């Protein structure tokens, strides 16, 4: 009896009933909430996770399941197998029959009646001991675990191993995967036998399983399901996936049964059981319930999103909107087939429909009537259509309408059925010249650029003087420029005439006088920057001739010239090591040119001099300087409650952001200065500094005494201790604690480092008469140094022959 | 705001013998412990 | 992040003999202790 494919159990104390004739558990097991005795010995095997939390009344889990034996955890909850969280009431794990847990760790929290959790060896029932989790459950200072048999090193203890006060933990031999009682079990078998090594009398199969029998791979006909068994081939025909829209059977692949088809692979055509090979980005077919999707607004398109196929119809009816032409083109930039028409009607913020870009095949399932898969009506603001000469397009059925459309060329949907291929199918009164073309300007004359001058922020351009085709016209202009990264840029970029997408615009009229030609001044411009500037003229034509001329210049990219860099960012510095600091850094944010190399400068710093003056034995703290579960539950209640409905050195880094500096004073600080040159900073001259303190690692051993102490008897009971100062400290010896006594060394001297400047030692005063031994140990600014070995002085009773 | 034990403490308070309902991680906690929420929110948690 | 009395000793280390300069209430505060904030950034308090 196999259940599945996931078992929540909560609330109803009763609810538990649903276990009584489960032997496996298909997925997951949820206990949760939980407010009598109900006993399973039927269960044996759960093949995700287990997830106990906040059951009242349970006392131990061998009351529930006595017989569960593997939790193979092939799905986990958090990365764990088997989680008992907040349990009252909650004694032991009572799972006495439990032997191999596959996966996952183990999560055992807030249980503060719960024992014998070092009574159980985990390191024999499952293998990332190390990833466990078992924290605050009842202490086992304050528990009393006890035994009523074997044990065996439990970290480093050894002590006896039990899962209750009645029951041991089971073992096998150390010369088996066994019985009840001292038989090895089969290769294939995992946890108890009811018979010695036979496949059909096993409790649960390693690998998998398939009529009975612990089959390491699965028969040929067969194929995996979730993680245990094997299925045929009409099973896995019968399988639904979650009820969606896009909902539909399982895929068989790799000789495994899945829910859907692997990342870089897709359904085969008819054979839908099968999974083919997509070699590029596999599509994403977006299928949608209403006949014709109709964008009407910028949130309309945006079930559109990330779609490659469209199995459906296109009308597009945008009036107002944001900045559409960048927002759609995140949406349905991506589609690259329509089923259907496609009809753009009353879209008057639509200049161009470049927004449709990978869109190369237009179908012709439906057609609006009349026989039309390319509809356009009524668009004011229609410049051009998406297709230049570089995009693919092919409408296999149907015709091609326009009408309205005065802002659009005639001449543009003529070389729109060259690639359409709909050269002669259309009729004479689909595509007119009468409403279409009517304020379009087709033909324009070129105005020419005459001069440009380029700093590191301004750009002086002149074209020139433009003399209207009429007498009459008023003229204008007006300048177009914007920054390129390169030089793929087209003119139509904005949507209606409130695009302000990219293209920054400003009118400068026709100078007075006839003998200066127009120019503009652009200023605040970001330096070594490529920008695309060309210039249209604004001809008022006072006749109206639909003769419609105008002017209109070439795209000219000029980039400014390059400035001093940015300061690096981010500069962060460590030491691994004495005498050597590694700093790594970020590209400036304003590289204004090309990146040649980083010059980085590290300075000595001083000690500080105010640590020199005060005597620290009578300071309390000595300076130190140093170098270079909420989460899960969380998680838990996320996942439970478903709402219902010194002078400076310089070097020079080619190449890379990071450096290592060697031969330093060990425990010293520095000042890292780093600067950011580039190719004109030869000229220019290199950037500012982006500097950063850090001190080196503390030589070790360097700051204890160099040689022996010696000792010499002084005025009344007293001995004058003498010792070598440390050459090279780390840093500096603040003072030095003797450490003496007759039998124990217990009196201990303080000795500053201005009080050992003057006399070069410690003079310890009037001792009583005996053998004593002495040990000193400096302590510097890193720290302490080690204590130097016993000196041995005497203190006679009556100094005399 | 209600978080952790604190959290289930109240929930098992509102639905009482009522229960939990059950049949995209921005759950309770996101809701209100993240946020301020009011019990009539927390109801919403529980069964019919 | 460098913050109160830590700040200001940051502060008196970069000028050091170098001083302060002085000459809406959108200060260091919430510049160097509010978000994180170089060295450069803190030696711009300085005087000339
Ligand atoms: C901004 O940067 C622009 C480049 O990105 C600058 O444009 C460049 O300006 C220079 C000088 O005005 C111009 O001439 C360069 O090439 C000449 C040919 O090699 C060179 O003249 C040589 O011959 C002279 C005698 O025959 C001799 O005296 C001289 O030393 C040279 O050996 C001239 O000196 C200079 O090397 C570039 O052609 C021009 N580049 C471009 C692409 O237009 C612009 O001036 C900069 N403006 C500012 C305000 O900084
Ligand atoms: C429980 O049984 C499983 C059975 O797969 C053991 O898994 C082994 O895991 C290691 C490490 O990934 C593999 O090298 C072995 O090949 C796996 N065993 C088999 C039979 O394939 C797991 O070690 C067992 N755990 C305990 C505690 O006995
Ligand atoms: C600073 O002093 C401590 C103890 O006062 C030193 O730590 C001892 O080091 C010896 C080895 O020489 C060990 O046998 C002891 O067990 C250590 N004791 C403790 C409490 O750690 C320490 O080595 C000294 N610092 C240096 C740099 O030598
Ligand atoms: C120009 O083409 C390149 C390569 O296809 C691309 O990286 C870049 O984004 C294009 N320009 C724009 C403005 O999209
Ligand atoms: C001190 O040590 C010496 C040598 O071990 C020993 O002879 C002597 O008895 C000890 N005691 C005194 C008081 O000198």
């Amino acid at each position: 009896e196999i259940c599945g494919p996931g078992i929540d159990i909560r609330n109803d104390y009763q609810q538990l009933k649903r276990l009584e004739n489960c032997t496996v558990i298909e997925g997951y097991l949820h206990i949760l909430l939980i407010s009598r005795s109900y006993r399973f010995p039927k269960l044996t095997v759960i093949t995700e996770y287990l997830l106990l939390f906040r059951v009242a009344g349970l006392e131990s889990l061998g009351d529930l399941f006595p017989n569960l034996t593997v939790i193979r955890g092939w799905k986990l909850f958090y990365n764990y197998a088997l989680v008992i969280f907040e349990m009252t009431n909650l004694k032991d794990i009572g799972l006495y029959n439990l032997r191999n847990i596959t996966r996952g760790a183990i999560r055992i929290e807030k249980n503060a009646d719960l024992c014998y959790l070092s009574t159980v060896d985990w390191s024999l029932i499952l293998d990332a001991v190390s990833n466990n989790y078992i924290v605050g459950n009842k202490p086992p200072k304050e528990c009393g675990d006890l035994c009523p048999c074997e044990k065996t090193t439990i970290n480093n203890e050894y002590n006896y191993r039990c899962w209750t006060t009645n029951r041991c933990q089971k073992m096998c031999p150390s010369t088996c995967a066994c019985t009840e009682n001292n038989e090895c079990c089969h290769p294939e078998c995992l946890g108890s036998c009811s018979a010695p090594d036979n496949d059909t009398a096993c409790v649960a199969c390693r690998h998998y399983y398939y009529a009975g029998v612990c089959v390491p791979a699965c028969p040929p006909n067969t194929y995996r399901f979730e993680g245990w068994r094997c299925v045929d081939r009409d099973f896995c025909a019968n399988i639904l996936s979650a009820e969606s829209s896009d909902s539909e059977g399982f895929v068989i692949h790799d000789g495994e049964c899945m829910q859907e088809c692997p990342s870089g692979f897709i359904r085969n055509g008819s054979q839908s059981m099968y999974c083919i090979p997509c070699e590029g980005p596999c599509p994403k077919v977006c299928e949608e319930e209403k006949k014709t999707k109709t964008i009407d607004s910028v949130t309309s398109a945006q079930m559109l999103q990330g779609c490659t196929i469209f199995k459906g119809n296109l009308l597009i009816n945008i009036r107002r909107g944001n900045n559409i032409a960048s927002e759609l083109e995140n949406f349905m930039g991506l589609i690259e087939v329509v089923t259907g028409y496609v009809k753009i009607r009353h879209s008057h913020a639509l200049v161009s429909l470049s927004f449709l870009k990978n869109l190369r095949l237009i179908l012709g399932e439906e057609q609006l009537e009349g026989n039309y898969s390319f509809y356009v009506l009524d668009n004011q603001n229609l410049q051009q259509l998406w297709d230049w000469d570089h995009r693919n397009l092919t409408i296999k059925a149907g015709k091609m309408y326009f009408a309205f459309n005065p802002k659009l060329c005639v001449s543009e949907i003529y070389r729109m059925e060259e690639v359409t291929g709909t050269k002669g199918r259309q009729s004479k009164g689909d595509i007119n010249t009468r409403n279409n073309g009517e304020r379009a300007s087709c033909e324009s004359d070129v105005l020419h650029f005459t001069s440009t001058t380029t700093s590191k922020n301004r750009i002086i351009i002149t074209w020139h003087r433009y003399r209207p085709p009429d007498y009459r016209d008023l003229i204008s202009f007006t300048v177009y420029y914007k920054e390129a990264p390169f030089k793929n840029v087209t003119e139509y970029d904005g949507q209606d005439a409130c695009g302000s997408n990219s293209w920054n615009m400003v009118d400068v009229d026709l100078p007075p006088n006839k003998d200066v030609e127009p120019g503009i001044l652009l200023h605040g411009l970001k330096p070594w920057t490529q920008y695309a500037v060309y210039v249209k003229a604004v001809t008022l034509t006072m006749v109206e001739n639909d003769h419609i001329r105008g002017a209109k210049s070439e795209i000219l990219y000029i980039r400014t010239n390059a400035s001093v860099p940015s300061i690096p960012l981010d500069v962060l510095s460590a030491s691994n090591s004495s005498s050597q600091l590694i700093v790594k850094w970020n590209p400036p944010s304003l590289p204004n040119g090309n990146l040649s190399y980083y010059i980085v400068r590290w300075q000595r710093q001083p000690q500080d001099g105010y640590l020199y003056r005060h005597n620290y034995c009578s300071k309390d703290k000595i300076p130190i300087r140093k170098y270079a579960r909420k989460v899960f539950e969380n998680f838990l209640h996320n996942s439970i409650f478903v709402p219902r409905p010194y002078p400076f050195f310089e070097s020079r880094v080619d190449n890379k952001e990071r450096t290592v500096i060697s031969n330093l004073r060990p425990f010293t600080l520095y000042r890292i200065d780093i600067h950011s040159c580039n190719h004109e900073a030869e000229k220019l001259g290199c950037s500012a500094s982006n500097f950063v303190f850090a001190r080196t690692m503390p030589a070790e051993g360097a700051d204890d005494i160099p040689g022996p102490v010696t000792w010499e008897p002084r005025p009344e009971n007293s001995i004058f201790l003498k010792w070598p100062e440390p050459e090279n400290p780390n840093g500096l010896i603040l003072m030095y604690e003797i450490k003496y006594g007759s039998q124990v060394e217990d009196q201990r001297e303080c000795v500053s480092r201005q009080e050992y400047r003057k006399y070069g030692g410690a003079k310890l005063n009037r001792l009583n008469p005996g053998n004593y031994t002495a040990r000193i140990q400096a302590t510097s600014l890193s720290g302490n140094g080690s204590w130097t070995d016993p000196v041995f002085f005497y203190v006679q009773a009556k100094t005399g022959y | 705001t209600l978080c952790g034990a604190e959290l289930v403490d109240a929930l098992q308070f509102v639905c009482g013998d009522r229960g939990f309902y059950f049949n995209p991680q921005t759950g309770i906690v996101d809701e209100c412990c993240f946020r301020s929420c009011d019990l009539r929110r927390l109801e919403m948690y529980c069964a019919p």
